[PDB]
RNA sequence: CCCGAGAAGGGAGGUGCAAAGUGCCUGAAACCUGAUAGUGAUGGAACGAUACGGCAUGAAAGGAUCUCUGGCAUGAAGGAAUCAUUCGCGAGGAUGUAGUACGAAUGUCACUGCCAGUGUCGUAUCUUACGUUUUGAAGAACGGGCCAGGGAGUGUAUCUU
RNA sequence: AGCUUGUAGUCCGUAAGGGAGACAACCCAGCCCGUGGUUAAGGUCCCCAAGUGUCGACUAAGUGUUAAUACUAAAGGGCGU
RNA sequence: UGUUCGGGUCGAAGCAGGGCUGUGAAGUCCUGUGGACCGUUCACAAACGAAAAUCCUGGUAAUAGUAGCAGCAAAGCAGG
RNA sequence: CCCUAACUGGAGUCCGGUGAAGCUUACAUUCUAGUGCACAGUCUAGAGACCUCUAGGGGGAAGUGAAGACCCCGUGGAGC
RNA sequence: GGAGAUCGUGAGCUGGGUUUAGACCGUCGUGAGACAGGUCGGUUACUAUCUACUAGAGGUGCCCGAGGUCUGCGGGUAAGC
């Protein structure tokens, strides 16, 4: 419904963090490109991103991993996801914004905390067989995403 | 219940029926020799089928010396070369490779499959395995031979294919110095097999992909009102209701093809030097004309175009000396029609 | 290093096995084809054919074949295997066939109490022929 | 003020003792995400009880003759080893040494700075969950997906003790 | 008939711990907590603490290595010993 | 509730973890958060204690990023 | 049907987006035999078992749906 | 040949019979109705969590780092009858 305080806090003094509040998203594969992404800079993430939304390299799924198939390379079970991918490059983008507003340098930035929250869920339903309603939700998702000039 | 019995579906013989390890065809034993060193094996590719008009020559057959149309197979057998030789100890565990000695001059292609090996210990690697034969730890002695298909075109590959052939002799020094001859050279087909004479073709078969089980197995379609009710094409039952787990004997889709198969008693039918004397019109569908020296071997064989056939002689060959045949046609017009 | 030549198998095992179980030395059992079963040579074959095919292929008993792997399964009987007290005692415990290169001229110890010659009767079979008639090669 | 297409949202920044930051007081568990400790791709299951160890913690609320390691005094039940004699076919027994040396614990003197505890893992022994119907339940008998809250001997009249 | 219906005693039900491989009721045992000791039942080749224990015989069949028992085959025969 | 003695913005209740006492029900204490009430002696009352009723209400999983988004009218492509 | 084969369109398989439900005390990589209320993945003794993922059809979970509608009982009903 | 596998096998199929509601024939019953009598007709629910099997992969374990060629602890066969 509204703002999250964040699960880790890094030092103020190298931070650039920014939220994705309460996207729209698959929190699942969200989830995959946040474990991914971590550890990385903020310029090979870009490109790592960019390079999956064009369906050149894909992320792997290694938590939710049913209904994925095996992609090449050295990698197991694996997949595409455009929209999870297109809403961590924004929350990228704004830490990279952060970073440069605070004079912190976004090029030598390292990921050191980027994780998920499940927001709140809009209710919805869908209308069965035999005169019955089950849900389908509307499942939104809080994106954190910390930067730091170390590591 | 009065049971009604019919054989199992399919073979046990072969199982788990899993994709081969190996785009080679491997042999598990070699037959035991019989008379003057040589090689036990070649190696080559099958090409395509044709038919002969061979005046026949079986003894006792119904229609022995009246003509025939014998299905044969051409396969494109180019010089292989020698690469390695060696011995083996034996002991209560197994053999064991004890030593090897690589020739000094090898194909500049070969570094596609394996990085070449230096002209270093030649002389001095063969007299150590002459020392560990001399004292007794050796006890067979094998060659390593590649295919060298760069020469071919039907077939798209340069890389030599790389296999153990067993040299066929009877006394261990005296396949020792025979393999000393034959060590980095090239042998032709007609140094190994003879004209008439049977061998075994061992080849990686046609990959069929995932396969149901009535085509891997050749279970039963379901009959009458059962073939329409929403099981057509699959196993009626996987199992009793004890023991309390589906067995492995039971038929079920999975890889089917592209396995390893050993055929035994494929005659030899012609020694040929020449690809303009089998290539049909319009060369062989989906390969091309033969270009190099060609074995044309009775009947199918196991694999499609292209893939390596390795040949030994016989291993479990009931018949005696057959004899030269006497083809009065290869039948050279055109597979495409 | 214990010589296996002229012993009863179960009681070398047992004598093995708690030696083993007390917990310090690397125990190489050679000429294991030649440890000595009691009892009638029909008998003998009878009970190790039975148990030879007994399993299912996917679940049951894979008994060994070969002479120092049934003397290596025969000590693993008498030992809690399935604990660390006994996995610890079946990884210091190495059986041979024959002599390998690297015990010759080494010094070995043949037990006093299960000798062969201790028994009274003819009626026993080597262990290297009950592994040859499973169709063992040694 | 910056990013964002954006009256969305985020960062920086400020009001406020305190964000308590628009169904906004405190803000549990289930459930979900991340980090730390232990273990981990040779491994056997009512998830625990008891004892002993490895790793991490042990600031407060727990100990300071408390923790670790020894000597000395008194030591209930029990009670050697070794040696000698004699018996016994023998394994061994009896007698003496000797109710000796030892022995739970109770005191005292040195010695030492950890110990109790907490989390996880391993080793040894024991245990096939809970309630119910049952002669008999781990039952292939019935109830429970999980967590939170609600949920079952109360009043009048009358008799008896 | 691990069937049905009685009677005497003792058990389970409502009974731990120790031992029979597991065992409602079979043996020791009826049990507040901690420590030490010695025994009960049963066992001592290994799994498993303690006997490759002693004496005198038997068995050659892997018989047997199964106190009670719902868990253990008879009649008959043997110049087997 | 009557009655005695009290604690609290120099921080009450509640909440998460931990030490100590008690055979135990439970009590008390400490760390963190919190922002206004809370106990105790001697007695007395009750809409007085949950682990369970295919219990009731709410929140939320695993199934699962799975089934469905196909069958009766298979409809879209180029340029701007 | 002997005896199945090839081909077509829609599913399925793979990919992008959207996106539920039903079983569920717990644990769970099992297989054999015994025992146990006489039909055990969890007990006892053995034998196997490196883990994770995908596809497959359904052997087992006395699979799920459901206070058995057959039989009996109830000093229970209804209709005739 | 016979027999076992929950008279193996309906989350595999079928639905012919038996064992629902309708109706007819015969026999019982005053009757409603009944027949271990016959006849005609009569709904087969589920998206597979765990395990087992069948195939296909990703890892770690072993290991100078990598590649290639082999061995054979084992598993299977009816590979023939
Ligand atoms: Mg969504
Ligand atoms: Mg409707
Ligand atoms: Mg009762
Ligand atoms: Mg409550
Ligand atoms: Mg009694
Ligand atoms: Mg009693
Ligand atoms: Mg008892
Ligand atoms: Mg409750
Ligand atoms: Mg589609
Ligand atoms: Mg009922
Ligand atoms: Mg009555
Ligand atoms: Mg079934």
């Amino acid at each position: 419904m509204a703002r999250i305080n964040y699960s880790i806090n890094g030092d103020p003094e190298t931070t650039s963090k920014a939220m994705g509040s309460e996207l729209h998203i698959s929190p699942k594969k969200s989830r995959e490109v946040c474990c991914k992404i971590k550890g990385m800079k903020a310029s090979e993430a870009r490109k790592f991103l960019e390079d999956v939304i064009a369906m050149k390299q894909a992320v792997p799924f290694k938590k939710h991993h049913d209904g994925s198939g095996h992609r090449k390379g050295p990698m197991a079970a694996g997949k595409y996801p455009i929209s999870a991918s297109k809403e961590i490059l924004k929350v990228l983008k704004n830490a990279e914004s952060n970073a440069e507003y605070k004079g912190l340098e976004p090029a030598n930035m390292y990921i050191i905390h980027a994780a998920i929250q499940r927001g709140r869920v809009i209710h919805g339903f869908m209308p069965r067989a035999r005169g019955r309603a089950t849900p389908k939700d509307t499942e939104t998702v809080n994106i954190e995403m910390i930067l730091s000039e170390v590591r | 219940m009065a049971s009604i019995h019919r054989p199992k579906r399919g073979s046990l013989a072969f199982s788990p029926r899993k994709r081969a390890k190996s785009h080679i065809p491997r042999f598990r034993a070699w037959p035991e020799a019989t008379g003057e060193p040589k090689l036990q094996s070649f190696a080559g590719y099958k090409v395509g089928m044709t038919h002969v008009i061979m005046v026949d020559d079986t003894k006792n057959s119904l229609t022995q010396g009246m003509e025939i149309s014998v299905p044969v197979t051409v396969i494109e057998t180019p010089a292989i070369r020698v690469a390695a030789i060696r011995a083996y100890a034996e002991d209560s565990t197994g053999e064991k490779a004890i030593a090897e000695v690589w020739a000094a001059d090898l194909d500049p292609e070969l570094k596609r499959r394996i990085p070449i090996p230096a002209a270093g210990n030649q002389a001095e690697a063969l007299e150590n395995i002459g020392k560990l034969i001399e004292e007794g730890r050796v006890s067979d002695v094998r060659a390593v031979i590649y295919t060298l298909p760069k020469s071919l075109t039907g077939v798209p590959k340069k890389v030599p294919d790389i296999m153990e052939s067993g040299i066929s002799a009877r006394d261990l020094g005296t396949k020792f110095e025979y393999s000393k001859t034959i060590l980095g050279t090239l042998v032709s087909v007609t140094d190994v097999f003879k004209n008439g004479t049977l061998v075994d073709t061992a080849a990686i078969t046609i990959g069929k992909g995932t396969q149901g089980p009535v085509k891997r197995w050749g279970i039963q379609l379901m009959k009458g009102k059962h073939s329409r009710q929403g099981s057509l094409r699959q196993v009626g039952t996987l199992g009793a209701f004890n023991p309390s787990r589906v067995s492995w004997r039971v038929p079920q889709m999975g890889q089917m093809g592209y396995h390893q198969r050993t055929e035994f008693n494929k005659r030899i039918l012609k020694i040929g030097s020449d690809g303009e004397e089998v290539t049909p019109e319009g060369g062989f569908i989906n390969y091309g004309l033969v270009r190099g020296d060609y074995i044309l071997i009775k009947g199918s064989v196991p694999g499609p175009s292209k893939r390596l056939i390795r040949l030994r002689d016989p291993i479990r060959a009931k018949k005696a000396d057959l004899g030269e045949p006497n083809i009065l046609y290869i039948s050279r017009e055109s597979k495409q029609g | 290093v214990i010589d296996a030549k002229g012993l009863i198998l179960g009681r070398l095992a047992s004598s093995v096995a708690k030696q083993l179980l007390s917990g310090d030395e690397k125990v190489y059992i050679i000429n294991a084809e030649q440890a000595i079963i009691s009892g009638s040579r029909a008998a003998t074959l009878r009970e190790y054919r039975e148990t030879r095919e007994r399993g299912a292929t996917e679940f049951g008993p894979y008994f060994p074949k070969r002479p120092d792997r049934i003397l290596k399964r025969t000590i693993r009987g008498m030992l809690p295997y399935k604990r660390a007290r006994g996995r610890d005692a079946m990884s210091r415990l190495k059986v041979y066939v024959g002599v390998p290169y690297e015990l010759k001229g080494a010094e070995t110890v043949t037990i006093p109490d299960a000798d062969m010659r201790l028994l009274s009767s003819s009626r026993y079979v080597e262990l290297g022929e009950v592994s040859q008639k499973m169709g063992s090669k040694f």
